[PDB]
C-alpha cells in the first residue's frame, strides 16, 4: 500500500535517492498500482531535476496509463509551464487524448493557464479539439470563468460559436 | 535541517564548507563567525538571510517555479487603473 521508491523519489525532488535507485534498478517507468509512473509524479509536482533524471535514463516521455493522462496532462492541468516545456522539448506528443477525450489544451484551458495555453498553441495543439461531450477548449475556458483564456483563445481563431452536443454555445 | 556545515572539498589550504540554515529561520543581517579551539572569535564575513518561495518547508513555499518567478523575481510589474469596462 505504499508507493513504489522511485516514485517516493520524484515527489521529494530527491535525485540522490532516484540515481541510487536508478543505478539498482534501470527501469524509470516502473508501475505503481494506479498505473503512473514516477514521471507523472514529477510532472504534478513540478519537481525538474528528478524529471530530467528519469528522462535521461529512459522514461517515457508519451506514457499513456489505461485513463490516457499522459505526464503533459498533468503538467498542463496543474499550470506547470516549466514542466510543460520541458517535456516538449523531451517530445511530448500535442494531440494525446484521454479516456475522456481530453488534449493537454483541454487541461490548460479548463484551468485557465494562458501561458500553458499560448506554448501548446505555439507548438500546434488544435484548437478545435473536442471531448466526448463536444467541449472545445474555449468551452472550459468558459466554464472556468477565465476571462484571459477565453481572450487567448478567441486571439488564435477559436470559433467563437462552437457548439457542444447539447448545442451549447460559450455564451 | 537545521544551522548546520560540512566540509564537501578541501585541499592542503582550504575547505570548501556548505553551510545549511533552518527553513524556519529569523531572517535579516547575520555575521558569520568562526570560533578556533583555544582562540578567540573571528568574524568570517556578514550575509543576509531571506524567505525562500523554492523550499519546500518554508512557509513562504510556492509550487510553480513560473509563479515564483512571477511574484518575486520579476521587477517589472503592472498596476490596473482606470474603470472596470476600461
Ligand atoms: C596547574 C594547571 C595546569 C598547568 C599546565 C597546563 C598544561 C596544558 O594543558 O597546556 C595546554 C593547554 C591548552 O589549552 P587551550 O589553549 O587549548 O585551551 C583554551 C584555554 O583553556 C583558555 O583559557 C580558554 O579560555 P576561556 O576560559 O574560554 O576564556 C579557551 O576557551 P575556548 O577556546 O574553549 O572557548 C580554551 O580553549 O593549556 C594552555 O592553554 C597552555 C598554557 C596553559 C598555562 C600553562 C601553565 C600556567
Amino acid at each position: 500500500v505504499r508507493l513504489p521508491a522511485l516514485h517516493i523519489a520524484a515527489r521529494n525532488d530527491d535525485t540522490r535517492t532516484a540515481a541510487v535507485l536508478l543505478q539498482n534498478d534501470p527501469n524509470p517507468d516502473v508501475l505503481s498500482k494506479t498505473g503512473f509512473t514516477p514521471l507523472h509524479i514529477a510532472a504534478h509536482y513540478e519537481n525538474l531535476n528528478v524529471a530530467q533524471l528519469l528522462l535521461n535514463r529512459g522514461a517515457s516521455v508519451n506514457f499513456t496509463p489505461q485513463n490516457g493522462i499522459t505526464p503533459l496532462h498533468i503538467a498542463s492541468r496543474r499550470g506547470n509551464v516549466i514542466m510543460v516545456r520541458l517535456l516538449l522539448d523531451r517530445g511530448a506528443q500535442i494531440e494525446t487524448k484521454t479516456k475522456d477525450e481530453l488534449t493537454p489544451l483541454h487541461c490548460a484551458a479548463r484551468n485557465g493557464h494562458v501561458r500553458i495555453s499560448e506554448i501548446l498553441l505555439d507548438h500546434g495543439a488544435p484548437i478545435q479539439a473536442k471531448t466526448k461531450n463536444g467541449l472545445s477548449p474555449i468551452h472550459m475556458a468558459a466554464q472556468g470563468d477565465h476571462l484571459d483564456c477565453v481572450r487567448l483563445l478567441l486571439q488564435y481563431d477559436a470559433e467563437i460559436d462552437d457548439i457542444t452536443l447539447d448545442h451549447l454555445t460559450p455564451l | 535541517k537545521w544551522w548546520s556545515a560540512v566540509v564537501e572539498e578541501r585541499d592542503a589550504q582550504s575547505w570548501t564548507i556548505s553551510v545549511t540554515t533552518p527553513a524556519d529561520a529569523v531572517i535579516g543581517h547575520y555575521s558569520l563567525l568562526l570560533q578556533v579551539s583555544g582562540r578567540k572569535q573571528l568574524l568570517l564575513g556578514q550575509f543576509t538571510l531571506l524567505f525562500n518561495p523554492w523550499n519546500r518547508e518554508d512557509a513562504v513555499f510556492l509550487k510553480n517555479e513560473a509563479q515564483r518567478m512571477e511574484y518575486l523575481l520579476n521587477q517589472n510589474g503592472l498596476i490596473y487603473l482606470g474603470t472596470a469596462d476600461c
